[PDB]
């Protein structure tokens, strides 16, 4: 039960911190990777 | 490898 | 019966049924864009408040509805396709359904042109060079001999962005669903 | 921590790919009309964007009726629905043993993830007339009444029909608790892997059921599959097909398996909810047409396999309740019609005093003496014929029509065998003690012995035979037939014990 | 002719296919491709933009909206000949006995009209099967629709095993079994018992029973039309083979269940109790196809389920209307202990007339029915007070009728494992003499258990001598 | 935050609200404005575009078509906490005892998920409720669902008031009463009884029972959400306080019937007898939330009306499926004069097991049920012929059976107005001893009139002695 | 004339007048037919209003003009109704002159809550 509740606390804080950071992260390499992915699906399509 | 490496980094910071 | 000419998109329902009949007739007599522009002119007409108030109201005695629409047709000189179409919609009383049959037949003709209704969500106000390269790779991505008609919408909730729906095929690199896939991975 | 890190970041591929979707119309009450999936195949697992599966049925030209696997708050109008790409499937292994598994594959009991290896399609086609062979093995339940009047075959389906609160789940758990002594033994042919599919029950009944099985040390045959009341109607619908697919895995590998479908009428009523929400026309008692086809697939997934196909068997026993004993209702007539074996509990014998409350002549096993041991066949056929004679003579001589010596003989032997067939809850006995005690009941030696004293006769007789007659019971159960020296020895031991009983 | 179409809507059997070039007429066969097996569709109604509403026979797990079907001009065609004897086929026409294909020359179409009034035969000759309660109380007809009703667990399958044994071995011609929604192990025991008894020969062409078997877990198009497959095979053995042929359809209530399931899904209003409105018409077609004609003689024994012993269900009532000599298999006389728990007080016969069978047989049959019907009201007189006040003669006829009712039981040879007794064969004249000798007052002193499980009257004499001394 | 949409169609509860930009998810609480009292609607089905099909909880009168509706964006958040003890509320969360608003700190939502299989209590302590028929034949489970079936005028409410006035004194755990679709007269009498009995306290913060009332005057949307209200109050007192709560829900057929009324308006196809297709799963979720868990204990006594005395009706049938101790408070045994008219044969309990309740209690209970089943067969024979057709064994069974069947009846404390006797609280060992003596047959000389409305067996001996002395 | 406050009977059938328009109507409202009759507007739909009549359907044609009253279903009330046979809507049918009611009590309000009640 110790490792269970510490695991739950850990996983929820990880998800909350991910929301906190990536909600305020824009540097257009997201969109660059996404257009690269459309390009890759174009080459394989 | 965009998002999950940032999640790795935050796994380090919680660790 | 007669061989009903197959439309490219099966729009279903009542208005899709009227529209498939009208499409098969206009493709037998091969005046499809003429009938489309005439139905657009009709849909411009029947949004006038006097005509639509006369038509949507009951106790205007259906014979007088048929007479009024035949006189409106004989005033602006429609083709013999949409004349009998408006007369049939008047006789059956589904003049409530005529902007929806115009929308359905417009959809069927827009697929007859070859357009693909592309949806993109960048989840942020994107710029013009991104839109140019995206339209370039997406026009290359869809098919040969078809033209895309893309729309973009935004919302700050879904982080990251770039979901693209092209012709039922839905590619999804949104940061929110990446966290959702890692979320199903992490809970196990 | 670090292992959790690396399994999270390596396990999910995040391999994005172009994929068929479609937006959602009316999301009514677990049903969702989905517009767009023009290449979806019928009855396919599909996936709502909030992370929840649904099953696509009722493919119509307008839209597809996907019925959801769970809660309905998490779905709006206008969200995507991604095709998974395959029919709904159940992860099956032998590492799934002894673990409560929520109806798809999802082990909701707090003991880690399932170590499955063999995924299996759940809507598979049952074997034909050539891969099947007939019942041969004696599926014993430990109940004296079942194993002596309605015996089960490894290779067979046999109902437990009654009314509510009669002992049907208790008969199923007697059947489960008997087979421990065959699992921990030597022969693989004796060993048991059973699947208890609890449909539509409450979670605390399944929890106390797992408590009884763990306290009785049952968790190596057993696989408990709970689709409880709070689960959605397709989880209750699809759960016995999952247990059937796990049983088919064990059967086609060649291990003797069984499935207890507890409260199979709850599958029928969940599928009634599904059809009436997907707007199919209602048939009788508002159940649709193909409820018989539903249970017919589910119950003809089981018979003995051919000797060239591994030799594994399946024993389907579904538990069904009537209401006010009305056998003529739609679901009991359908499920009696598909099955062949059926155990009838009427309940007035439960309040009258026999336990388990098989009220009897309605109950029949069509495989009969073929699914008994040779000893029980040599002993307990005249018992069934005598009980038939006893029932009809008591039925017309309720008031004392004519009492010669023959009629009081019939009522004496009938009442004494009636108190033989009483048996306490959660106490199954092996076949050799059953042969011994029905030998002490049918072959004389109990006919004039005061019918209230039969239960103490049972207790002291089992104490005697387990006290200094273990090797003779080994001779009976391993030799098969009860031999003539063992026959006269049982005669001598029951005579000696009649003396020690009138001592 | 082979016109292609598009599956557009899939619910079980009920599958809507859109044709726009060539429209197949009603009751046809569509081959759905795209499956690794074949899928067949029985075409029915054409609703518009041409739309056939078909019923699909195999499971429709995995049919895409917009699939390509092929259209052939077949109602549904099956391989039919002398080659299809020792082999089990199902309704599409394909062998499910794992013995390669069926190499035949001519096929046959499953759907035809019932022939004509001018071809109906008129002769009525008694068929004796060796069963006591059949041979005197409801005799059979060589060329007549024999039907045996019953609930579940009353003994229809053991009775149909006894008829298959005792008649299909006593038959120089051919036989056709039709397992219409019978459970798979009982049909498997039938196939293995047929092989081991030698009526199916796995080495050459010396077989004389043709098996058509549709399992009970198939979609309703495959569980209704499989009876019609058995009809088609046994029609060919009657139409242009020129042979006395007998057909055993067990169990035509899956036919009506299948019709009620598709009629729930096809879009038809439910009738009385919940079956289709086309019950009497559809079963009239498939029970008037199966009758003896002037070209050939065909006799059809039909194992016919009733739900939970309810004879006023409309499908058993209309089935009564189609038969010639039924046999009720009650349960209450097996709660007594007589097997099968045959009601002759509810059984019929077209064959039982004083000119057809005789005056002796007819008078002893009506005497047995008269003394068993009187025993019911007399037993209800007993049920309040007992055996004290009836009369001398009233108690005498109660004991005589009870002795007759115990004498109606007969050990089947195929059921030597349920009771253990070996089982005997009883001719007709012996049954007449035995019941006439019990009515004649010869055996008023022997106990009721001396007549219980016997064959002739000599077996009752031997069992009475065994019980006494 | 909220989204303003438009009412376009109105039937009762079922109000089709048009949302074009801000359509809310299913099971939401969205308020109609322009009203005297807040008209909280509950979003279900989105049917077309825009179309949330809401169920409306209050006075549907005055709902103009095209009327503005503010969507709040949550399920029905109600006050919970220790500030709700001794304080009445209805399904929105509103206090309807005119004392002021709830001064609690946190809100809990009306709609929640059941506790999972991972954590479920499997222990069964016997709840002895001082009633002879209960503690003998279907004894209650301290931590399990208890159900009081029965028709109209069979004594369900009187048996609930006995259960409060007997068990609710014992549990220091905060009790919760939920009245769903019952008389407002009974809720009024219960509220003043809780004031006078000291169970609630209007001058201090040390009251013991919370009250929720969604009585039968309410429109069907309201009555379909009262059990959820009182249940999430009692589910707060289980989870985030750790108490051993009692949950007295009368009368859960009103919940199911309000569901059937709404669903007949909701356009779903009618199921069997006249109910909805979602009878198994709506009641399934609502009953699976009523459960004893690792975090705390619920002992939930719930009264379950049966329509026209049909136990084969779908709602009582599924409620037999969802329970741990049934009690079939029949009517025909009250035609015979026995109150409560608890059919004890059709009443069972899961806890009756010789490895739990002991061998003595089990043997006495099964002997009592055996004698009464033999009496039912013999009363068929008696009703036709008469008692002069029975043997000595049969007549001793009939006499012992009538003695037992009268001795099951006792007078309660709350039903002292109807009868004359005071409230008898019978302990457990006296129930076992009394029925064991009557079953063993030491009382083959007392009349059967001496066992009627008695209590302990010494009161039966004293009533027979006083009967003989007043005949002396 | 005006589809906001008046409306026309589309189809009076068995017990229901489906009236067209009538946009200013509110649910459960006494709306009166120009045949002198009354009804109550039950289920509001985006095309029509289902008003159930308070009399026979024989007096009502199709397209008979329907007019709102403006208030929920009421009945006249008071001590001035004492001594008197009234109809279900409040009209005196005993023939001895009209009623002198001043108040107007709504026909469908809720029962009191558990606090304003006190026991018998
Ligand atoms: N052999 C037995 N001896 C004593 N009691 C039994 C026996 N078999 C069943 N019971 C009783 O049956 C009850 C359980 O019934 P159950 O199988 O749960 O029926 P259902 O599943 O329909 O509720 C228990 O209360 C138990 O006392
Ligand atoms: N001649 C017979 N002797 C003994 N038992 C019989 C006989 N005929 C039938 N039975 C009984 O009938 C049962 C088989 O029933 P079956 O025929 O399979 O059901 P159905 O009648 O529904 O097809 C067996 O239990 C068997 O004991
Ligand atoms: N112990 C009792 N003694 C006498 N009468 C009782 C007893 N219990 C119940 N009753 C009778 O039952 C009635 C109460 O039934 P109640 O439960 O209020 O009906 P409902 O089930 O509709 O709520 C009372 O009128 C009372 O006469
Ligand atoms: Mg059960």
């Amino acid at each position: 039960m110790m490792r269970q509740k510490e695991q739950e606390h850990m996983i929820n804080w990880v998800e909350k911190h991910v929301v906190q950071s990536i909600s305020a992260q824009q540097e257009k390499e997201t969109i660059a990777k996404c257009i690269a992915d459309l390009k890759l699906l174009a080459k394989k399509a | 490898q965009k998002l999950f490496v940032d999640k790795i980094r935050e796994y380090r910071t919680k660790r | 019966f007669a061989k009903l000419v197959r439309p490219p998109v099966q729009i279903y329902g009542i208005e899709g049924r009227y529209a498939t009949a009208l499409y098969s007739a206009a493709s037998k007599q091969n005046k499809l864009e003429q009938v489309e522009k005439e139905l657009l002119r009709v849909g411009q007409i029947l949004k006038e408040p006097k005509m639509a108030a006369s038509l949507m109201n009951p106790y205007v005695k259906r014979s007088v509805k048929v007479k009024s629409l035949n006189d409106m047709t004989a005033k602006e000189k429609f083709s013999p396709l949409t004349s009998n179409l408006i007369n049939l919609l008047a006789e059956n009383g589904r003049l409530n359904n005529t902007p929806a049959v115009i929308s359905a037949f417009s959809t069927m003709m827009s697929v007859h042109r070859g357009e693909v209704p592309c949806t993109v969500t960048t989840a942020s106000p994107l710029d013009e060079a991104t839109l140019t390269e995206l339209k370039t790779v997406l026009k290359s991505f869809l098919s040969k001999g078809q033209v895309l008609k893309l729309e973009v919408k935004i919302d700050p909730s879904i982080m990251g962005g770039m979901i693209v729906r092209i012709g039922e095929k839905y590619v999804d690199m949104s940061a929110k669903t990446k966290i959702q896939k890692l979320s199903r991975a992490m809970r196990e | 921590v670090s292992s959790i890190l690396e399994e999270r970041i390596l396990g999910a591929d995040t391999s994005v790919d172009l994929e068929e979707t479609g937006r959602v119309l009316s999301i009514g009450d677990g049903i969702a009309r989905v517009h767009g999936l023009r290449n979806v195949q019928a009855e396919e697992m599909v996936e709502f964007s909030s992370g929840l599966k649904g099953m696509s049925l009722n493919l119509e030209p307008d839209n597809v009726g996907v019925v959801v696997f769970g809660n309905d708050k998490l779905i709006k109008e206008g969200d995507i629905v991604k095709r998974t790409g395959a029919i709904v499937d159940v992860p099956v292994g032998e590492e799934l043993l002894g673990r409560v598994v929520d109806a798809l594959g999802n082990a909701i009991d707090g003991k880690g993830p399932i170590g499955s290896k063999a995924r299996r399609r759940v809507g598979l086609k049952a074997p034909g007339i050539i891969p099947r062979i007939s019942v041969r093995e004696p599926m014993q339940t430990g109940i004296k009444a079942v194993d002596s009047l309605v015996p089960i075959g490894r290779g067979q389906r046999e109902l437990i029909i009654g009314d509510r609160q009669t002992g049907k789940t208790s008969i199923a758990i007697d059947t489960i608790i008997n087979q421990k002594r065959f699992n921990d033994g030597t022969d693989e042919k004796k060993k048991l892997y059973c699947i208890y599919v609890a449909i539509g029950q409450k979670r605390s009944t399944v929890a106390q059921l797992v408590k009884r099985l763990t306290d009785a040390d049952a968790m190596k045959y057993t696989i408990v599959v709970s689709a409880t009341a709070s689960d959605a109607a397709p989880l209750q619908y699809l759960a016995p097909y999952s247990g059937c697919s796990m049983g088919e895995y064990f059967r086609d590998n060649g291990k003797h398996a069984l499935i207890i479908y507890d409260d199979l009428s709850k599958q029928a009523v969940a599928y009634r909810q599904m059809s009436l929400l997907l707007r199919r026309p209602p048939g009788r008692e508002a159940y649709p047409g193909d409820v018989f086809y539903l249970h017919s697939r589910l119950l003809e997934r089981a018979a003995k396999m051919n000797d060239a196909f591994g030799g594994g068997s399946l024993t389907a026993l579904p538990v069904i309740e009537t209401q006010a004993g009305d056998v003529s209702a739609y679901i009991p007539t359908n499920v009696i019609s598909i099955t062949d074996g059926q155990i009838f509990l009427e309940t007035e014998l439960f309040y009258k005093g026999i336990r388990p409350a098989i009220n009897v002549g309605l109950s029949v096993s069509r495989v009969g003496s073929a699914a008994q041991t040779r000893a029980m066949k040599q002993v307990a056929g005249t018992m069934k014929l005598e009980l038939a004679q006893y029932r009809e003579v008591a039925a017309f001589a309720q008031f004392g029509s004519d009492l010669d010596a023959a009629t009081q003989q019939l009522l004496s032997r009938g009442v004494r065998l009636t108190e033989l067939l009483k048996q306490g809850q959660y106490s199954p006995m092996a076949i050799e003690e059953q042969v011994a005690v029905i030998y002490a009941g049918v072959r004389g030696y109990l006919d004039k012995l005061e019918p209230s004293k039969i239960t103490k006769f049972e207790n002291a007789f089992l104490s005697h035979v387990i006290s200094q007659h273990q090797t003779l019971l080994g001779k009976i159960r391993t030799d098969g037939k009860i031999s003539e020296e063992a026959d006269a020895k049982l005669k001598e031991i029951v005579t000696n014990f009649l003396a020690g009983f009138e001592a | 002719g082979g016109a292609t179409g598009r599956i557009v809507a899939v619910i079980g059997a009920v599958v809507d296919v859109q044709f726009d070039e060539g429209l197949p007429p009603i009751l046809n066969a569509l081959e759905v491709q795209g499956r690794e097996t074949r899928l067949v569709l029985e075409v029915a109604q054409h609703l518009g933009e041409s739309t056939v509403r078909t019923i699909a026979m195999d499971g429709t797990e995995g049919l895409v909206r917009g699939q390509k079907v092929l259209d052939s001009g077949a109602p549904i065609r099956i391989p039919v000949g002398p080659e299809t004897l020792g082999r089990i086929m199902n309704v599409i026409g394909e062998p499910i006995d794992e013995r390669g294909p069926i190499k035949t020359k001519q096929f046959a179409a499953i759907h035809a009209e019932a022939p004509e009034f001018v071809e109906m035969s008129v002769e009525q000759e008694i068929l004796v099967t060796g069963i006591k309660v059949v041979d005197l109380l409801a005799p059979y007809a060589k060329g007549g629709k024999i039907g045996l009703f019953g609930g579940a667990g009353v003994g229809k399958t053991v009775l149909i095993m006894e008829l298959i044994n005792n008649v299909a071995k006593a038959h120089g011609g051919y036989s056709v079994f039709a397992g219409v929604g019978e459970r798979t192990r009982e049909g498997n025991d039938l196939y293995h018992e047929m092989i081991e008894s030698g009526v199916i020969n796995l080495k050459d062409a010396t077989s004389k029973v043709a098996l058509v078997y549709g399992q009970m877990n198939e979609p309703p198009g495959a569980r209704a039309r499989v009876a019609l497959t058995g009809l088609t095979v046994a029609e060919y053995f009657r139409d242009q083979e020129g042979q006395d042929v007998l057909l055993f359809i067990d169990n035509i209530f899956r036919f009506t269940q299948a019709g009620s399931e598709v009629s729930a899904l096809l879009g038809r209003i439910p009738s009385a109790v919940g079956y289709q409105p086309t019950l009497a018409t559809d079963m009239g077609t498939m029970q008037e196809r199966i009758t003896t004609t002037k070209k050939g003689s065909i006799t059809s024994v039909q194992a016919i389920y009733v739900p939970a012993d309810d004879l006023t269900d409309p499908a058993p009532a209309t089935t009564f209307a189609h038969l010639d000599a039924t046999t009720v298999l009650s349960r209450a006389i097996a709660e007594l202990g007589i097997y099968p728990a045959v009601d002759p007080l509810d059984s019929t016969s077209r064959i039982m007339d004083p000119n057809i069978v005789g005056s002796e047989h007819y008078d002893v049959a009506r005497g047995v029915q008269k003394i068993l019907q009187d025993y019911k009201s007399l037993q209800d007189i007993i049920a309040i007070l007992g055996m004290d006040e009836l009369s001398e003669e009233d108690k005498l006829t109660v004991s005589r009728a009870r002795k007759i009712q115990r004498f109606l039981s007969q050990p089947f040879q195929v059921a030597e494992v349920f009771t253990g007794h070996l089982g005997k064969l009883v001719p007709l004249k012996e049954t007449i003499k035995g019941f006439q000798q019990i009515l004649a007052g010869e055996f008023d002193h022997l106990p009721e258990q001396a007549f219980y499980m016997v064959g002739p009257i000599e077996e009752a004499v031997a069992k009475a001598d065994k019980l006494a001394e």
